DNA sequence: ATCAATATCCACCTGCAGATACTACCAAAAGTGTATTTGGAAACTGCTCCATCAAAAGGCATGTTCAGCTGGATTCCAGCTGAACATGCCTTTTGATGGAGCAGTTTCCAAATACACTTTTGGTAGTATCTGCAGGTGGATATTGAT
DNA sequence: ATCAATATCCACCTGCAGATACTACCAAAAGTGTATTTGGAAACTGCTCCATCAAAAGGCATGTTCAGCTGGAATCCAGCTGAACATGCCTTTTGATGGAGCAGTTTCCAAATACACTTTTGGTAGTATCTGCAGGTGGATATTGAT
């Protein structure tokens, strides 16, 4: 009964995905998120297929480096698990925030 | 030589709104740098949206636009209320 | 001859506006309704934070608008704190606000 | 509901990518609000291009512009 | 003899400095700063004395502003006493040092 | 001749500064950390002041200059014509 | 008749640069040793990048330079990466990099 | 209609640094982006430059200092140093 | 240190998506010659204001003593979050078929630019006279901290 | 709670830097009226590409069990950092002086706009072939983790 440890895999993961560049959300669940917001600015849009596929790059990359801030926020707190003021904290002082 | 500034102006709108209030000289000075600011940006949305739109011409529709594009929620929808109707008036007027 | 900010009924100068906006070279052409259309939202803007401003002149028991009063009327505002939160206003302080934690005793 | 469609194994990846190794049960739910505000703000601006250019289709281009005023400038799809 | 205890006297100053706007660091040292880091760029400059105000005027709204951040990152680190590392922090999210 | 002049920037100048900011405690190092991000905050501002300065061909750092390199900064100051 | 690119020994089309500097309103003329500088400073920047995406190309075994390289290239260069500091670059990823208090222990 | 594009020079400039090298389509969709970018936010601060000092060209000068202003250290004393040998190498020939 | 279970790496292989390539057509673009206009460097210089010098002075920095209490270190364990499955719902590929509507082309006219004058005005320079409030004073209330 | 050492609040008030009032001048600003030019809305619509739908394929998400190990609570204590005090430096300030250098008026030609003409070109299209490498198979080897 083989079991890797709590962290192996996750760390086994982090060089998987920095390795890689391909989106990490499902496309059509996206697509369907877009498409609800801005049914909320104007009603009946149409959207062309690089139109969505430039809202998830930068979707992504943004909130990929964001979980960088936020991972340097719990490191800060002496921890290694993120939680959600690590993620505000991370906002505030962007200016995202307040 | 001619330095201007909207001093005059935003005075007769202090009085409006507050007419027993003053403004002193560094108040003014920021309110100055104030309007010049918004009145870059505006314009700087406007200018662009209309590149973006092969338009070699900034008519209130860019200007209206770019306010939309550069304040918050309700400062929008009051900004564009007050030129809409200075536009209108305007337009009934000669 | 009335001023074009008579006929559209502002305070501010369309002619200026409209003459500011030339050249600037925002655009080859400046359609006469661009001014109008810019010089009320100047004024508005220009009405909004003076009227703040002047309220927190009164809450410090003060006649005349300084610097202090602008940075006050435009932190306390949520828009207005957007609209200028990378702007720099002389002389104006900070707001009062101290974090809680720092706050002696308990309950 | 569709904001719950960007699922928790999603976030995972996406925090995997981040350098993050242990998150916590609360950060699922924090994330997808953040996405929210996120793309709310970007498409409100997208869109508004999208209108003064009296069109019913959203362009990449019109996306690409929303970005750059948003500080979010991105190569490669056209701008 | 009559002592506040630590922290009191550090609360009243943040009340009394909160509430007012007077510049904070001495005028003719703050000047001598900003000729000196001048020279080492170009020989034989003048200010106006308005162009040293207005330095004056950003650089410590920048640092009030940072130590604003600065707090934030020690109190999400249960210290109620800024570090160096704080400062670091802040000013690593803020995209000054990423 | 000028020299060392950043410790012209005192350890009490940095409280209050600190205090402004709501600062309760301040560790011993901070005051010399503090002096190297002003320096550096400073190196930056005044290098791109003084550049408007020599391309307008002038020997004098205007107000003006200086609120152009900060607005290039992202740092817009209201109040000195700038 | 011979090209001001060619004259001015450059790759990067002279004339488009200047035709794009007047309808950009920029100002209301615009001198011709300006849009020369421009376009040599346009190149020289694409030849840093395309020297350096290329080597990423290299190292990696692959003679075709793809966004990925690009990326590489630039998040590795300090100058280029600040130049780039709020630019996001399509099917890019990120640097392989784990803070160090996350690695086991040994 | 016609869209134009930089994916000529820069393949031509590819070919100079890495002779065999290619690069993927959208690669080239970056590079076209990044010689946009630069060129937009080169010629937004020559603008300004120009402005500021009341003049209403923008010569090599402009670009010059737009240069010094947005581009890091030594990206920038290269860029200048090209700058000013393409006008050079342009002026010396008829 | 030994040793089984997995992951990771690598050398080799083949098919296709997508990069390469020859031909051709063509409108827009880039270069060239000529006439006309003007931005802005030059030179001279009026004049603002920056760099200095002087001096009296008390606001404020520096340096030290002292101990309150914060941060750092250590120990401890409840329970959350990771790993590994078993399950099966729905993302994904894509082929293709209407058809929305983006984008190209033709009109043509309200609106903008150019141009010549006339009237108005905001900014400035010269004196001259008020006024909000900074900053000092004195004493009553409020806050803090020892007991 | 009591009490005393201090900070805090504010009413009363004087001095004055800075705001307010006014006549004067005037050059640039701003408006009126024409003649001339055209940007882009409007209507028609060909072709691209977006929204759908079929629909097994099965990949990737979800629910669950288990326990490793991380986060948070509690305890102790060395010494950092705040409060208070004494001493006296040096910043602040009131104020005059030379003169650097910024800025205004003007003379003026190297250089840019404005066209018209000729020539060159890079982008759109096909049509056809070429290839870097993603992705799959083996088999070796390193990493992880239990003993």
């Amino acid at each position: 009964p083989h079991r890797y440890r709590p962290g192996t895999v996750a760390l086994r993961e982090i060089r998987r995905y920095q390795k890689s560049t391909e989106l990490l959300i499902r496309k059509l669940p996206f697509q369907r998120l877009v498409r609800e917001i801005a049914q909320d600015f104007k009603t009946d849009l149409r959207f062309q297929s690089s139109a969505v596929m430039a809202l998830q790059e930068a979707s992504e990359a943004y909130l990929v480096a964001l979980f960088e801030d936020t991972n340097l926020c719990a490191i800060h707190a002496k921890r290694v698990t993120i939680m959600p003021k690590d993620i505000q904290l991370a906002r505030r002082i962007r200016g995202e925030r307040a | 030589t001619r330095k201007e500034s909207y001093a005059i102006y935003v005075y007769k709108v202090l009085k409006q709104v507050h007419p027993d209030t003053g403004i002193s000289s560094k108040a003014m000075s920021i309110m100055n740098s104030f309007v010049n600011d918004v009145f870059e940006r505006i314009a700087g949305e406007a200018s662009r949206l209309a590149h973006y739109n092969k338009r070699s011409t900034i008519t209130s529709r860019e200007i209206q636009t770019a306010v939309r594009l550069l304040l918050p929620g309700e400062l929008a929808k009051h900004a564009v209320s007050e030129g809409t109707k200075a536009v209108t008036k305007y337009t009934s007027a000669k | 001859a009335k001023t074009r900010s008579s006929r559209a009924g502002l305070q501010f100068p369309v002619g200026r506006v409209h003459r500011l906006l030339r050249k600037g070279n925002y655009a080859e052409r400046v359609g006469a309704g661009a001014p109008v259309y810019l010089a009320a939202v100047l004024e508005y803007l220009t009405a909004e934070i003076l009227e703040l401003a002047g309220n927190a002149a009164r809450d410090n028991k003060k006649t005349r608008i300084i610097p202090r009063h602008l940075q006050l009327a435009v932190r306390n505002d949520e828009e207005l704190n957007k609209l200028l939160g990378r702007v720099t206003i002389a002389q104006g302080g900070v707001l009062p606000n101290i974090q809680s934690v720092l706050l002696p005793k308990k309950t | 509901d569709n904001i719950q469609g960007i699922t928790k194994p999603a976030i995972r990846r996406l925090a995997r990518r981040g350098g993050v190794k242990r998150i916590s049960g609360l950060i699922y739910e924090e994330t997808r609000g953040v996405l929210k505000v996120f793309l709310e703000n970007v498409i409100r601006d997208a869109v508004t291009y999208t209108e003064h250019a009296k069109r019913k289709t959203v362009t990449a281009m019109d996306v690409v512009y929303a970005l750059k005023r948003q500080g979010r400038t991105l190569y490669g799809f056209g701008g």
